[PDB]
């Protein structure tokens, strides 16, 4: 933001603006399960399809 | 005038079906807390993956 506006004093005074900046760093996320071949193999009722 | 009281003042009568189906039994309400599910055999096996 811009100073606030002030009475001038005598001589003008030089002042300065405040930037600063935000950084964030990407997360690599892992979800995994391991099943026997032969239990999907083995479904006839049908258990696993909605895995 | 004079008959006997076994034929005449038990026949003076007239049979009315007004008090059938008067009252009536508590209305269906099972389909608002179960689901119908038909069987085919003995005994139904349910399951649902985690």
């Amino acid at each position: 933001q811009f100073p606030k506006l002030r009475e001038w004093i005598g001589q003008r005074v030089i002042k300065d603006m405040a930037a600063q900046g935000y950084q964030i760093t990407n997360k690599l996320f892992e979800s995994t399960v391991g099943v026997k071949r032969t239990d999907i193999e083995d479904d006839n009722l049908g258990v696993y399809g909605p895995l | 005038a004079i008959i006997t009281p076994a034929l005449i003042s038990a026949l003076k009568t007239s049979f009315q079906k007004h008090f059938q189906d008067a009252l009536a039994t508590a209305p269906s309400t099972y389909l608002q807390v179960a689901t119908v599910i038909p069987s085919t055999t003995a005994s139904n096996t349910y399951g649902w993956l985690g």
